[PDB]
């Protein structure tokens, strides 16, 4: 209407909205992570110390999937590069083990 | 991955979970019920576990959105 | 002077004027000998900048045509808008040097709510630079039958935008300055 | 005879089950191995126990029966003698304050 | 549903356009066709293509589904808004006044009603009165000075240039990234032209020209900004020649433009 | 043995909290001041933008501010729902108590974040302004007449980059062609 013919063939600079968007994307990602974490737990049932090890490996695969969404845009379409991969999953780790908790279904966790 | 395929493979992950559930049933059965405690991780079961992990991987991948 | 130009240009001008939702636009008219015209732009639509580049495009495209500068065949707003505005006033005033025999054109625009097809071609000769309405015989729509026919056609055909402009070239950098093809 | 003496005196009977007391009768010292009653009613009466003393008792699966000590005299002198929600709620108010 | 078309219209509508005659015609057609395959969405969905008749006026089915809603709408001001729209279609100017002003006496929110109110007061071209109205109303309004934008559009159409470029600025501020709107206010001061004009105008103009590396409008825009606004022949050849080298820089990108035009 | 027959109560409580969230959301769901507040927001935003605003524009706005701020200050011269949301904890507590490891309360405290997140797939959950306006506005107008000088300065700094960068702009347009 007003500036009807504006027709922006492109939006403005990267916006904190979409930043938070991709961020929560990573959040639900870590969610799925903790999910697969309890999953592998059940797959082994072990509360064994190797548990947190497989959890590490999981988060590894997580950053690897982040890489799989590469598009060469490491910083470009995804503002930062390193801290993104540094996804601070500590509390969800708790969750993940909590996930592992139900993995106890066989015999495991008491 | 494809989003319809995403929901499908997520369901496939849950299905592998249930397969493993029946498998662990049989395993603990052999162990205690059958009193044959040699019920180590069935190679089939371990392979299914790894496959389900990978299914979850590609699932979340497509689940990026 | 007697001249029969392809008002298909002004036809599409008014077509967009409606299409630009019933919206008034900028429109020109000139040639070495009057054959076509040019809807200038979209609404209140030639800036010091844009009007300047208009004159630029004029010198060039008419140099690209060996043309002769005449003036504006533009589009007002009111349901039967025929009088000019200080904008169109200065338009005709400056164009008085462009050509010898200043005239003016008129048409109704009741399509604010409506979607019309009436042949509105009217002439008001700018005698002494004042748009004195010429004898209503001169205010005529030649082949008003075929005129309104092609009008309703382009309406349904939506070809109101089938033409481009330097303002389209403006409203879109890469766009054509006329869409010089049959559309 | 003190050296072996009867079992009676200022007796009493809490639960003596009219026509039913001696049914499953228990009364003695463990000990002074003998039963004491009087079937005509069951009224505890025994004999033949040494002097000094002993506590005795009467019992059966009936819901009123008891012990009593008896002091026996060489003189034969009859002697004797006798919330989950609460924990949860405490937890809840603190959590509400923390969320606030 | 032809969910392809479903999302397509969700967008088209969402695109907030008005080229709705034939497009929205096909749309409302498909709506009438497969509202079954549509479901809950139609609750307002077809409305989009529907509101085209608002302009267009295939008012039979329009008013028909409209009353379908007016019932489904369990009697709220929004159906009343559609009602003001139809009274417009019905040309029921004073009756639209009745309806709208009444809703006002009931609900004060949708000045879109009052929008149409001033737009009718001046629809035939009574711009001045309804314009002062729109002034006091934007004074009553608080938000999308996009409204105030078009207001000032009318204003500087009456050559109210001062407050016009003022609001142009204010808007672009509210639109911190007002790239094309930078181009706009630029052109506003162009229409003004002048020394302090030149300064602020070419400033925003090139700021976006850079910012919109595709705005060839803005190219010639900031260009003529410097080249004319203060640059009237009394131009100081120190700064004039400086900006003239920059004009040669423009002209270099412009030979390149002619080249990419050959491309 | 009885494992699952008590276990499933976990998921029971899970979807139960889900209902709590969504339902209770519906339940909580179950003008002059506004315009003034909008104006106040605009004024704050205006201060926030300042830097973007050009100095000539800033100065004009500053004149508008000086006339107001003073003018603006002159113009603008129970626990029910909390206890409601809380008591359900106690109700479920007594319930599970009757429904009696402690994994009940454990998973209870546990699941919330993850579940609720995935559950919705989302979170599933006058005078003082006047004085502040005068004070802040007058300080802010000085701060942003400096920002205003910076806004205008942007033009001059931009100028050289734009000048040389015009060929690069032609390149950028051709690339976006």
């Amino acid at each position: 209407m007003a500036a009807v013919v504006a027709k922006r063939e492109g939006p403005p600079f990267i916006s904190e909205a979409a930043v938070r968007g991709n961020a929560a994307v990573l959040d639900y990602c870590r969610t799925s992570v903790s999910a697969l974490s309890g999953a592998t737990a059940g797959i082994l049932g072990l509360t064994g110390l190797y548990g947190f090890i497989f959890y590490l490996l999981a988060s590894v695969l997580l950053s690897l999937l982040l890489i799989l969404k590469a598009g060469r845009r490491w910083n470009k379409y995804f503002k930062s590069r390193r801290p993104l991969f540094t996804g601070g999953l500590i509390g969800g780790l708790f969750t993940y083990v909590l996930f592992w908790t139900f993995l106890y279904g066989m015999v495991h966790v008491y | 991955m494809a989003p319809s395929l995403w929901k499908g493979l997520v369901g496939i992950g849950l299905f592998a979970l249930a397969h493993a559930a029946f498998s662990a049933a049989q395993h603990r059965s052999y162990m205690r019920l059958t009193e044959k405690e040699d019920e180590s991780l069935p190679i089939d079961i371990v392979l299914q576990t790894l496959l389900a992990f990978a299914v979850t991987c590609y699932g979340i991948v497509h689940i990026a959105g | 002077g007697e001249v029969e130009i392809s008002a298909l240009a002004y036809v599409k001008m008014c077509l967009h004027a409606a299409r630009y939702p019933h919206a008034a636009v900028n429109g020109l008219f000139l040639a070495p000998c009057l054959t076509d015209c040019v809807p200038l732009f979209h609404s209140h639509l030639a800036l010091s900048v844009m009007l300047e580049v208009a004159l630029n495009q004029v010198d060039v495209w008419g140099a690209q045509a060996g043309l002769v500068v005449a003036g504006y065949y533009h589009a007002n707003a009111a349901v039967n808008d025929q009088s000019p505005g200080p904008l169109a006033l200065k338009i005709a005033g400056r164009i008085a040097e462009f050509f010898p025999d200043a005239v003016l054109i008129m048409l109704d625009n009741q399509k604010l709510v409506p979607q019309p097809r009436v042949p509105p071609v009217i002439v008001l000769e700018n005698q002494g630079l004042r748009w004195v309405p010429k004898d209503k015989n001169l205010v005529m729509w030649r082949d008003w039958e075929e005129s309104r026919q092609m009008v309703g056609a382009l309406l349904e055909d939506r070809a109101h935008q089938h033409l481009v402009d330097f303002d389209c070239h403006l409203d879109d950098i890469r766009q054509d300055w006329t869409n010089q093809r049959l559309n | 005879i003190g050296d072996r003496f009867k079992i009676e005196g200022r007796a009493v009977v809490p639960g003596v089950k009219p026509q039913d007391w001696i049914s499953a009768a228990r009364v003695l010292v463990d000990g002074e191995e003998h039963v004491g009653f009087l079937k005509t009613d069951g009224s505890f009466v025994v004999h033949d126990i040494p002097s000094g003393s002993y506590v005795v008792e009467v019992v059966s699966p009936a819901y009123r029966f008891d012990p009593v000590r008896v002091d026996i005299t060489s003189k034969g002198k009859m002697r004797a003698r006798y919330m989950n929600p609460m924990v949860m709620m405490m937890v809840l108010p603190l959590l509400i304050f923390v969320l606030l | 549903t032809w969910e392809e078309m479903r999302d397509k219209m969700r967008k088209w509508r969402e695109e907030n356009s008005r080229n709705s005659e034939q497009i929205v015609e096909v749309g409302e057609e498909l709506i009438n066709e497969y509202a079954s395959k549509l479901g809950d969405d139609i609750w307002i969905i077809y409305e989009q293509v529907m509101i085209a008749a608002l302009d267009y006026g295939r008012d039979d089915l329009a008013l028909f589904c409209l009353q379908e809603l007016r019932r489904q709408f369990p009697g709220s001001h929004r159906v009343k808004r559609l009602t003001g729209m139809r009274f417009e279609a019905m040309e029921r100017y004073d009756d639209a006044i009745q309806l709208y002003d009444r809703i006002l006496q009931e609900d004060p929110t949708n000045t879109a009603a009052r929008k149409r109110k001033i737009a009718i007061r001046k629809a035939q071209g009574k711009n001045v009165e309804a314009i002062r109205e729109l002034n006091e109303y934007l004074e009553q309004f608080v938000g999308d000075q996009e409204a105030w934008h078009e207001l000032a559009e009318l204003y500087i159409n009456e050559h109210d240039y001062a407050k016009a470029a003022f609001c142009l600025e204010e808007l672009m501020m509210t639109n911190p990234h007002n790239h094309l709107y930078c181009q706009q206010y630029a052109e506003v001061k162009y229409t003004q032209g002048g020394l302090e004009n030149l300064e602020l105008s070419r400033k925003y103009f090139a700021q976006a020209l850079k910012l919109n590396n595709r705005n060839m409008r803005a190219l010639f825009g900031l260009y003529m900004s410097a080249s004319h606004i203060a640059s009237n022949p009394k131009a100081s050849a120190k700064t004039k020649k400086d900006n003239m080298k920059y004009a040669s820089w423009a002209a270099s990108q412009i030979n390149r433009a002619y080249q990419f035009a050959g491309r | 043995n009885i494992r699952l027959w008590v276990v499933l109560p976990i998921v029971i409580i899970t979807f139960f909290v889900g209902m709590i969230r969504h339902y209770v959301s519906i339940l909580l769901q179950s003008q002059e001041q506004v315009s003034d507040s909008q104006v106040l927001i605009r004024s704050r935003v205006l201060r926030e933008n300042g830097k973007y605003i050009p100095k000539q524009s800033f100065l004009t706005r500053k004149y508008y501010f000086n006339n107001p701020e003073d003018g603006f200050f002159k113009k603008t011269k129970m626990m029910k729902g909390n206890v409601t949301n809380v008591l359900p904890m106690i109700l479920i507590g007594g319930w599970i108590n009757m429904t009696f490891s402690a994994s009940w309360y454990f998973l209870n405290v546990f699941g919330l974040r993850s579940i609720y997140s995935l559950i919705l797939g989302q979170d599933n959950a006058m005078p003082a302004d006047t004085n502040k306006a005068f004070k802040t506005e007058w300080e802010a107008l000085e701060l942003t007449d400096h920002q205003w000088a910076l806004d205008d300065v942007e033009e001059e700094l931009m100028a050289k980059d734009l000048h040389f960068e015009g060929m690069f702009k032609k390149e950028l347009q051709t690339s976006i062609f």
